[PDB]
């Protein structure tokens, strides 16, 4: 019943700059034995969590000194200096003193880079899907930054919201960009009664949307 | 060398029981305590419970009435039982050892690789694979993006391989979403446009769970 609240949820930072993550406990964490059991874990994409800092301020073995933790009774901070590519993932504060142990909600460390417009490509339904009864029109928006982006689906110039599914990748470790995939699913019968299908991506790199389309003809 | 390794069922029906064994290597269960931690798809970590080297246990507030954690010291194995499973219980389950060998852990030392547990009433279904190929109406220049749409499978996950791995050259793997009770993902690959359709491009879709491999040649039109 001891809630740890981490801020911010997502922290954009430039490569080589300094990152600063804070954790607050709903209740003071100090044991009347002076001791205070707060640890910070890092979970890299696709990996198990690993211990960075174990007693508010102690570095675990193998952890570079550019990682440092501080804090008092309810207020704790993790600081990351000279942020590298290896530093990316989700950070979790953890408290075990007070039963039950509890994690904070996690902070995603995001690498800041130059804005980058997406490369968009639309794909009409394959004929083998059409055979099956369904028809999914697909749009890939590859390699953009930042993460917010708007996909608008159009059918003969009319907007469609129903049956859209969107899926983002985690940040690429090499170029630091995101990609996302948008899929409009109709029935074959629905699909065959219209001419144009249009993918429109709005992104801060332009006030002009990027538009890709095809005609069934 | 200290190791932790979870084995689980994978898929379980939404009122049955879950039993996960964590086998331990490189240290004794009479010296250290072992934590179980879970993480639901796209959510933060949750502490589930602990078994102390002594043999006593503590459970997470929310789950405490469905949980039991046992242990066989001789066999170096730690067991997590969980009754009356909910759809919510879908998570990757990790075991971790305490770095403090005494009754106040300084932290969680090493972790297992984790094991996926999926809780539902859907059944193993191989995926449908559909090629994603440009319309013959929009010629680009430098490079060409192609895709494979992997739809209607269960359970997670699939792996999409392109040209026997010869292409990691911009593969983008879009995480699966849930659709009509089944998963869908998509994968894209970008290649020099002088090598497609000139040269052959194939996506190979492995679904270990159903024991199916599906290949799709990507062809124009
Ligand atoms: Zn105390
Ligand atoms: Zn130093
Ligand atoms: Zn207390
Ligand atoms: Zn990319
Ligand atoms: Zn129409
Ligand atoms: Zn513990
Ligand atoms: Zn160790």
């Amino acid at each position: 019943e001891l809630v740890m609240t981490q801020t911010p949820l997502s922290l954009p930072v430039s490569l080589g700059d300094q990152a600063s993550i804070s954790c607050r406990s709903s209740q003071s964490i100090v044991h009347s034995n002076g001791n205070t059991y707060l640890e910070w874990y890092l979970q890299k994409p696709g990996q198990s969590p690993k211990l960075l800092i174990y007693k508010v301020s102690n570095r675990f073995s193998g952890v570079p000194d550019r990682f440092s933790g501080s804090g008092s009774g309810t207020d704790f901070t993790l600081k990351i200096n000279r942020v590298e590519a290896e530093d990316l993932g989700v950070y979790y504060c953890f408290q075990g003193s007070h039963l039950p142990p509890t994690f904070g909600g996690g902070t995603k460390l995001e690498i800041k880079r130059a804005d980058a417009a997406p490369t968009v490509s639309i794909f009409p339904p394959s004929s083998e899907q059409l055979t099956s009864g369904g028809a999914s029109v697909v749009c890939f928006l590859n390699n953009f930054y930042p993460k917010d982006i708007n996909v608008k689906w159009k059918i003969d110039g009319s907007e469609r919201q129903n049956g859209v599914l969107n899926s983002w990748t985690d940040q690429d470790s090499k170029d630091s960009t995101y990609s996302m995939s948008s899929t409009l699913t109709l029935t074959k019968d629905e699909y065959e009664r219209h001419n144009s299908y249009t993918c429109e991506a709005t992104h801060k790199t332009s006030t002009s949307p990027i538009v890709k389309s095809f005609n069934r003809n | 060398q200290v190791q932790l390794k979870e084995s689980g069922p994978g898929l379980v029906a939404p009122s049955q029981s879950l039993s996960i064994t964590c086998t331990v290597s490189g240290f004794s269960l009479t010296n250290y305590g072992v934590d179980w931690v879970r993480q639901p798809p796209g959510k933060g970590l949750e502490w589930v419970g602990v078994i102390w080297s002594g043999g006593s246990t503590n459970y997470n507030s929310a789950l405490m009435s469905r949980l039991s954690i046992s242990k066989d010291n001789s066999k170096s194995q730690v067991f997590l039982k969980m009754n009356s499973l909910q759809t919510d219980d879908t998570a990757v389950y990790y075991c971790a050892k305490h770095w403090g060998g005494y009754y106040i852990p300084y932290g969680m030392d090493h972790w297992g690789q984790g094991t996926t547990v999926t809780v539902s009433s859907a059944k193993t279904t191989p995926p449908s694979v559909y090629p994603l190929a440009p319309g013959c109406g929009d010629t680009t220049g430098s490079s060409v993006t192609l895709g494979c749409l992997v739809k209607g499978y269960f359970p997670e996950p699939v792996t999409v391989t392109w040209n026997s791995g010869s292409l990691s050259s911009s593969v983008h793997t879009f995480p699966a979403l849930l659709q009509s009770g089944l998963y869908t993902m998509s994968s894209s690959v970008t290649v020099p446009s002088s090598t497609w359709p000139s040269q052959t491009v194939t996506c190979s879709v492995a679904h270990p769970a159903s024991s199916t491999t599906v290949d799709k040649k990507l062809e124009p039109r």
